[PDB]
């Protein structure tokens, strides 16, 4: 309602801020013009000084570039040639290395794994009659469980009924008059917060 | 690659700096060394088996400090060094047992009696006397000298024997006998 | 009135700071404990987490309160 | 009252659950001790037998573990004096090269170095050059730039001055009927707050 008067003074504000836009911002843009005039006499040695400078940079640096590419094709042909042949050593003794201890590894892999094919086997077949003799025991137990927590369940759901019924009736005979105080003190409180908040 | 954590606490005065260094580079030491907090770690070949032995030498001057009692728990072994010329260590042995008794929530923690200083002519502690109190708490006595180097690498590999005795008893002590196992600990 | 130095061994030591040996002194029964050299070694501070490089020539005085790690170069 | 009525039927429950869980736990444990049993009796023959068993199967892969190792070992001979004969002409070879190409990359470096100094020690002064041009502009623009904005800044500080009073004054003045009207309204609602909880 008073906002109108607060306002008022924002709108003062605005005009306060309006008479800055003005010769401020104007000022403002005489500072550009010095800026671009500064610019106009910086930037205009400077590009110029780039350019009078890059040429001889790029040419220097053509230079180095002939000097580092000739230098490297001198080098690289060379050293790949000789790591060639090297790699071809390597690759010599790689085979002449892997080729043995290939066969090697073959029938390590055959004293290995045939082991195993008469280890694991037995293992197996050890561990399939353990677990069947376990699988029995816990089908024993676990059957027996089952009737025990059927019983349990049966105790549990007898002991519920108790809950289930008077308490549940318990609660509700309790929620009732609650609901009825809680009406009450809702009902006035909704009128009396109303009343000042209007 | 076994590292075992081996802590040796003692009066101020046994010498367990110097034991601890004669067993590291060798070299016995001359002045008063003023140890708080240093660790000496070193890798031996223990009954065939290669060990490394991380030993922490504390100071012997403490009454009681948090970081003491918190660096005490990371102790595997304990050695109770004595001098066999000292009554007052013969008998703060029951400290030092107390203390370890404490600090590892068990009483059953593998501890090993030394008595330092045996080639020294003044002994008040009688090999027996020291012997006896070591068996009333289950543990073995080894007289030592770090003068002589007498008993010295034989008084750690004891320790580290007796690691290994309780470490192994566990493990074959009754797993699927299920002896105590609960779920809160 | 004490600090613990890193040895390059990966372990640390308690030394007692004195306001008149300097880093050599001090650092010196640390190294010769461990069979070490100030030759090839070299004590870094503790400043803002990081490390610092420092001398031996240095004194141990304005060492009460930071912790040092020693390397091996 | 709700609390005291609801709680009972908890302990009502716990109660229950405790006479649930005491034969619950024996029955259990009866059924744990035969499944344990089993277990024991089964981990009997399982641990007695992986132990029989494992004796021979470490045996047997020791065996040609052995076989592994010492042919390992055998060819890891011929293998390394492979790779340190042939490592000795690769790496000498190299080092050969690293002399006459290296000496050339130390030539080429100085002409590099050399072209590079001839060039960045001029490009560095006629960059000062540069560099005065900018300062100078920069200080002579900077001095316009300085006078400029402490103008604008008087400006600002008029009209600044202009709101952190009058406005400010209307603002606070307004503020004194508004805080009391909201207090009003605090207060009072601070009654509802008080004679609904309580
Ligand atoms: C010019 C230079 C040439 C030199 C030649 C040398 C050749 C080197 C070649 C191979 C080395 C293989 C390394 C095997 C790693 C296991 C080492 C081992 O036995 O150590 C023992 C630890 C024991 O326990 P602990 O010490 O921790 O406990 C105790 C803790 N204490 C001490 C604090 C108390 O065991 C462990 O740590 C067990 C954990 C094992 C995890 C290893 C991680 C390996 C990482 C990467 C492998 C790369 C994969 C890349 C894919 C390649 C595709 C082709
Ligand atoms: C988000 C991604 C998903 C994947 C999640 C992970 C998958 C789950 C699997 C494995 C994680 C297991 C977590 C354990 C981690 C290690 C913690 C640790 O570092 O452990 C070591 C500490 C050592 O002891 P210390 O050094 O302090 O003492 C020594 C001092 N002294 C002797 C001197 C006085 O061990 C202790 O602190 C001991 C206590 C810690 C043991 C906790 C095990 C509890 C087991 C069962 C409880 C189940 C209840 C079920 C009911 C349901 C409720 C909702
Ligand atoms: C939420 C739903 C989950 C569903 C999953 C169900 C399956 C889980 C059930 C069983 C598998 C668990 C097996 C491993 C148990 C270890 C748990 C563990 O690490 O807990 C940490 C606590 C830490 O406290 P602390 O006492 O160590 O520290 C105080 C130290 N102070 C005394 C030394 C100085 O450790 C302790 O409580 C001590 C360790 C207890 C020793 C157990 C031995 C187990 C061995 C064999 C199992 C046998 C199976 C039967 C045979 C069948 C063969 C087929
Ligand atoms: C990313 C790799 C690139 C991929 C390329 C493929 C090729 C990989 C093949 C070969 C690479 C060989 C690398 C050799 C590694 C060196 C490890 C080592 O020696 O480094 C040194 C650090 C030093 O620290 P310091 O305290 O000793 O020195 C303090 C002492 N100063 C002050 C005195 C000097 O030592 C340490 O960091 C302690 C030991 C290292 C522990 C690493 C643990 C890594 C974590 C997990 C492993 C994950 C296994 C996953 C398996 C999954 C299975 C499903
Ligand atoms: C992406 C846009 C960002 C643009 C903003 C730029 C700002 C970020 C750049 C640089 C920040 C510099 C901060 C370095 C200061 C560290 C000081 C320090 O030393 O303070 C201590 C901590 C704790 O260590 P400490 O004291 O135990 O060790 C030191 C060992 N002493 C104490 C014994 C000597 O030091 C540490 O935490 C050491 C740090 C290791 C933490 C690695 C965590 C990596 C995980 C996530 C980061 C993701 C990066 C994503 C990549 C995208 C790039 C575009
Ligand atoms: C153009 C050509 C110009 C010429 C110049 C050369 C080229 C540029 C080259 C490199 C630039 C990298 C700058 C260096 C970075 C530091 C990294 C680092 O190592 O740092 C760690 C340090 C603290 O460790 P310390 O070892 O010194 O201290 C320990 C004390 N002692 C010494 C005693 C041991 O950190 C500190 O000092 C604190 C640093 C915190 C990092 C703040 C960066 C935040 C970045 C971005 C903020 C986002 C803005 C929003 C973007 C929107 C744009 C529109
Ligand atoms: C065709 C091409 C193939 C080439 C031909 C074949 C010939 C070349 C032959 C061999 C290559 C060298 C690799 C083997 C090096 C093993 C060093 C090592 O382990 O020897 C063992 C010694 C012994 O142990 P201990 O008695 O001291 O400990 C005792 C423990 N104590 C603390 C508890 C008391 O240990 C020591 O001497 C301490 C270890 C420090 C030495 C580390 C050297 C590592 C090797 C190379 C460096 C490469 C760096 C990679 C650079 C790449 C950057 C991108
Ligand atoms: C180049 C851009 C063009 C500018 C155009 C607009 C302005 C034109 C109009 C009037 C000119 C006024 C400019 C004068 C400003 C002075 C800045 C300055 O020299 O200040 C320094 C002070 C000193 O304190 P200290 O930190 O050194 O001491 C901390 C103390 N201890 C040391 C113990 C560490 O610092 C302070 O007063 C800290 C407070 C900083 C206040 C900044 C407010 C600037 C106002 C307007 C800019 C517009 C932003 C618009 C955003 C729109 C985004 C879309
Ligand atoms: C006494 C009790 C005390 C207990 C108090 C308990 C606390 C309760 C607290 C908060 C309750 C609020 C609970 C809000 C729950 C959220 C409800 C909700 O989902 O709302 C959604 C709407 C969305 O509107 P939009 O429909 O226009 O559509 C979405 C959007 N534009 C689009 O294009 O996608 O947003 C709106 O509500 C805007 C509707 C505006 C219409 C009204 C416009 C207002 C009209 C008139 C004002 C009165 C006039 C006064 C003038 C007199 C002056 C003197
Ligand atoms: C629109 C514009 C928006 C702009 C937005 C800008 C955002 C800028 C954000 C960040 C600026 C970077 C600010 C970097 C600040 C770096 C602070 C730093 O290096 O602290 C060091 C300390 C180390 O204490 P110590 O006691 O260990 O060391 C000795 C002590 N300092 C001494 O001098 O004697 O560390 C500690 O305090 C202990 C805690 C260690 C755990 C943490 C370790 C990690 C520490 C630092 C990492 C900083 C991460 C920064 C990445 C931010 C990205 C989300
Ligand atoms: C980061 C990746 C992590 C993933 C790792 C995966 C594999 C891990 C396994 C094995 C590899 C191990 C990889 C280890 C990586 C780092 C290991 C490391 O932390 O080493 C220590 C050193 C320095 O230690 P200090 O104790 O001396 O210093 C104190 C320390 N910074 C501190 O805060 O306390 O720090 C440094 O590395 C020195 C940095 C110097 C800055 C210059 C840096 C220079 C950078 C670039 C140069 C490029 C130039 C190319 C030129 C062109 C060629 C012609
Ligand atoms: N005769 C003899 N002297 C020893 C023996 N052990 C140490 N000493 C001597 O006792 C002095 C201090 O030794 P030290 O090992 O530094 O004692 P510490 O009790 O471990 N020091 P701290 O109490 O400060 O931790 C040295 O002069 C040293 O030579 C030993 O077994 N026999």
């Amino acid at each position: 309602l008073k906002l109108l008067d607060n306002w008022d003074s924002v709108t003062s504000t605005f005009s306060k801020l309006r008479e800055q836009l003005g010769p401020v911002t104007q000022e403002f843009w005489d500072n550009l013009e010095k800026e671009t005039e500064g610019l106009r006499q910086e930037m205009s040695k400077d590009l110029e000084e780039v350019k009078a400078k890059v040429q001889p940079y790029l040419d220097d640096f053509q230079k180095k570039w002939q000097e580092e590419m000739e230098l490297y094709r001198q080098k690289v042909e060379p050293l790949r040639a000789e790591l060639q042949e090297g790699a071809r050593q390597k690759l010599h003794e790689l085979q002449e290395k892997l080729s043995p201890l290939g066969e090697e590894m073959r029938d390590r892999a055959r004293a290995h794994v045939d082991a195993l094919r008469t280890h694991l086997a037995p293992y197996s077949d050890e561990l399939r009659q353990r677990l069947a003799a376990r699988l029995e025991a816990l089908k024993e137990n676990g059957g027996a469980r089952l009737a025990e927590y059927h019983a349990k369940a049966t105790e549990h759901l007898s002991t519920l009924s108790e809950k289930a019924k008077p308490a549940l009736e318990d609660l509700r005979q309790g929620l009732l008059p609650v609901l009825e105080s809680f009406k009450v003190s809702f009902l006035s409180a909704l009128e009396e917060y109303t009343k000042k908040l209007n | 690659m076994t590292e075992y954590k081996l802590v040796v606490v003692g009066a101020g005065g046994v010498g367990k700096s110097a034991l601890t260094i004669q067993l590291i580079q060798n070299h016995f030491v001359d002045e008063y060394d003023p140890t708080i907090e240093d660790s000496y770690r070193k890798q031996v070949v223990i009954d065939g088996e290669t060990c490394l032995l991380d030993i922490l030498d504390t100071a012997g001057q403490e009454e009681y400090s948090a970081m003491r009692d918190q660096y005490m728990r990371t102790g595997e072994g304990f050695l109770c060094v004595f001098a066999i010329n000292n009554t007052k260590s013969f008998e703060d042995i029951h400290h030092y047992r107390e203390q370890i008794k404490r600090v590892k929530d068990s009483e059953d923690v593998p501890m090993v009696l030394v008595g330092n200083k045996c080639d020294l002519p003044s002994r008040t502690v009688d090999t027996k006397q020291a012997q006896d109190l070591a068996r009333s708490y289950g543990i073995p006595f080894i007289e030592t000298s770090a003068k002589t180097r007498q008993g010295v690498d034989d008084a750690f590999y004891t320790l580290v024997r007796e690691i290994r005795k309780h470490k192994e008893k566990m493990s074959k002590d009754g797993k699927k006998k299920k002896k105590k196992s609960k779920t809160k600990c | 009135g004490t600090v613990k130095v890193y040895l390059p061994n990966k372990q640390r030591t308690v030394v007692t700071v004195r306001d008149g040996m300097s880093v050599y002194d001090s650092l010196d029964k640390a190294l010769k404990v461990r069979g070490l050299n100030q030759d090839c070694c070299v004590v870094y501070r503790l400043i803002k987490g990081r490390k610092t490089v420092t001398a031996w020539d240095t004194a141990i005085a304005p060492l009460d309160g930071e912790e040092l790690i020693v390397e091996v170069l």
